[PDB]
């Protein structure tokens, strides 16, 4: 997150880290035993940290639970980046507290111009790299699909939306992939991709979660 | 689709870090620029026996992740991360053929992938994302190995972080 702020302990309790000896992706806790992240974050034997705000501390009201299942969307299109959604079943339900709680799935799709909260531990610089210790946060509005397809000719599918600033300054960045985009208290997006970080006319692209709730609910039902 | 790994067993970063490509078949060879055809300025990407450990590259993906998977379509570039010079592409040019060259623009998604090959990695060029790959190898011409499409005959690299 570039141009963001320190979230605070307790501020984003549905944020998780995907870990395999190091942090590589954000995720979203959607119930005590189910996490959403990006299909492009898929990795063998992922371990989920929950209740972490400082990513470089070994204790602090935290939980470290192995994936029992990592289920990428069966239409995940690694050529087009389409259907960039993954569900992780945890091996055991998380214990809930001030720093660990679920986000809910949206009733309906969020409309262009709605303000959202994006969070993660990715790079905080536009040119160079600075990784934060603490979770960072950004309020980013949703852009029209015409604005989005314009920014990225040929690449914006129906299962993607753009959020952020075509003016520059503020965006997701490397290491934020798979993290939450929350609008009106619902998970509307998953951090996917963009041309650089915080550049003019090059906003963030997010997986449109409202399109996937039937699948998620059905995948939870059956697994 | 595994994670690309440097020689110290660390995942290769998305743009943050530069890496020497180290051939395992040409100890004295390193990456550099050469002229091709009629060009005043060197724009073709060569291995030079006269030049180890080489000019370093960055592997760049639009995905908001700081690891590179063998499955990610990449931009490969000489020079600084954000900058838009030294971006690799393939150009049909004599006397070399489908030559790896540098240019001043960048696409959203590069045409290159890094792939496990026997004991190391090869660069694979994809003319389009749906299609199978063309291994990058070497054309020995005028005393140097120009990188170029030679499918079935890849050049094998280890990826040493420049540090």
């Amino acid at each position: 997150i570039v141009g963001g702020y320190t979230c605070g302990a307790n501020t984003v309790p549905y944020q998780v880290s995907l870990n395999s000896g190091y942090h590589f992706c954000g995720g979203s806790l959607i119930n005590s035993q189910w996490v959403v992240s990006a299909a492009h974050c898929y990795k063998s034997g992922i371990q989920v940290r929950l209740g972490e705000d400082n990513i470089n501390v070994v204790e602090g009201n935290e939980q470290f639970i192995s994936a029992s299942k990592s289920i990428v969307h069966p239409s995940y299109n690694s050529n087009t980046l389409n259907n960039d959604i993954m569900l992780i079943k945890l091996k055991s339900a998380a214990s809930l507290n001030s720093r660990v709680a679920s986000i809910s799935l949206p009733t309906s799709c969020a409309s262009a111009g709605t303000q959202c909260l994006i969070s993660g531990w990715g790079n905080t610089k536009s040119s160079g790299t600075s990784y934060p210790d603490v979770l960072k946060c950004l309020k980013a509005p949703i852009l029209s699909d015409s604005s989005c397809k314009s920014a990225y000719p040929g690449q914006i599918t129906s299962n993607m939306f753009c959020a952020g600033y075509l003016e520059g300054g503020k965006d997701s960045c490397q290491g934020d992939s798979g993290g939450p985009v929350v609008c009106s208290g619902k998970l509307q997006g998953i951090v996917s991709w963009g041309s650089g970080c915080a550049q003019k006319n090059k906003p963030g692209v997010y997986t449109k979660v409202c399109n996937y709730v039937s699948w998620i609910k059905q995948t939870i039902a059956s697994n | 689709s595994s994670v690309v790994v440097d020689t110290n067993g660390q995942p290769v970063s998305n743009g943050a870090d530069a890496y020497y490509l180290v051939p395992v078949s040409h100890g004295h060879a390193g990456l550099a620029l050469a002229k091709i055809g009629n060009e005043a300025e060197p724009r073709a990407v060569v291995l030079d026996p006269h030049h180890r450990p080489g000019l370093p590259v960055r592997f760049e993906s639009p995905l908001f992740i700081n690891i590179i998977k063998e499955s990610y379509f990449l931009n490969i570039k000489f020079g600084p991360s954000s900058s838009d010079s030294g971006v690799w592409d393939v150009i049909q040019q004599d006397p070399i053929g489908l030559a790896v060259k540098v240019t001043d623009t960048k696409s959203l998604l590069g045409p290159f992938k890094v792939e496990k090959e026997g004991e190391g990695y090869k660069i694979v060029y994809y003319p389009e994302r749906g299609q199978t790959g063309l291994d990058i190898g070497l054309v020995h011409r005028n005393d140097k190995y120009y990188l170029a499409v030679k499918d079935g005959e890849p050049c094998v690299f280890k990826i040493r972080k420049a540090t």
